[PDB]
């Protein structure tokens, strides 16, 4: 298995060996075979674990891993495939609070909540979730659809 | 010999009609092997409007 | 500027003065078309032949 450490460029490298400096100091055997140093993107072979993850969390903070979730890299299939399960599930009733999924424009492949529901304008500034942080924009009642 | 064709319900080859067995590339070969004589004029168009449970002949 | 109020009909057509290209039929190769399939991503709307 595969999994993708995102790492900061400059001191991107540093992140590729402070791997193998701190694997030396929690040492056992196994875990790490081969250290890719491909490059925001390092590329490194990992069996899932608890280990070595704790380590990342004592030596941060600029970026984790990739993949679908940063606990247990790596999945590949994001919310396209939850936009097309969520047709079975189906509103056009949405209110402040409520999550409103999105899935069209360049916010696709990503949820959010409804900030403002305009009923005159027929739109929904939904705050979608990109870099550990909210992005507030106006996508449309079918743009996005209810949680 | 057989030169030009306007089918009635197709208009490119390559595709296969509702009710007959028969092909078009299949068809088009069957139109290069038929006999025709003419005596009266230079060029003329013709038609071939047949219909129902039955196998096409050559005359109708 | 003014000049891309005054470039939005001469291309009357998208919001500015921008169109291109995608890929074309190779020079040499000529052929008839016979059945056209499309697979268009889930989230974005299709064309009328789709």
């Amino acid at each position: 298995r595969w999994y993708v450490v995102q790492a900061f460029s400059g001191f991107e490298g540093r992140v590729a060996t402070s791997l193998r400096e701190h694997i030396k100091l929690h040492n056992m055997e196994d875990l790490f075979g081969e250290v890719m140093v491909p490059t925001g993107y390092v590329l490194v072979q990992m069996v899932m674990n608890d280990a070595s993850w704790h380590l990342v969390r004592s030596v941060p903070r600029v970026m984790g891993f990739i993949g679908g979730t940063s606990d247990r890299p790596a999945p590949i299939s994001d919310k396209e495939v939850d936009a097309i399960m969520n047709r079975l599930q189906q509103k056009t009733l949405f209110e402040p609070g409520e999550m409103v999924r999105v899935n069209d424009g360049p916010f696709a492949d990503f949820n959010g909540v409804v900030e403002e529901v305009d009923y005159e304008k027929s739109r929904l500034k939904v705050s979608v979730s990109i870099f550990g942080r909210a992005t507030p924009v106006e996508l449309d009642f079918s743009q996005v659809e209810k949680a | 010999a057989v030169t030009e064709v306007e089918i009635d319900g197709v208009l490119h080859e390559y595709s296969t009609k509702e009710g007959v067995q028969e092909d078009i590339l299949e068809i088009l070969l069957n139109l290069k092997g038929l006999a025709v004589r003419v005596q009266g004029k230079d060029e003329v168009i013709l038609t071939l409007n047949k219909s129902g449970i039955g196998p096409v002949t050559a005359a109708d | 500027t003014p000049e891309e109020k005054l470039l939005r009909a001469i291309f009357g057509e998208k919001a500015s003065d921008v169109k291109d290209s995608s890929l074309r039929v190779p020079n040499g190769v000529s052929g008839t078309v016979i059945d056209v399939q499309v697979f268009t991503r889930d989230g974005v709307e299709k064309d009328k032949r789709a």
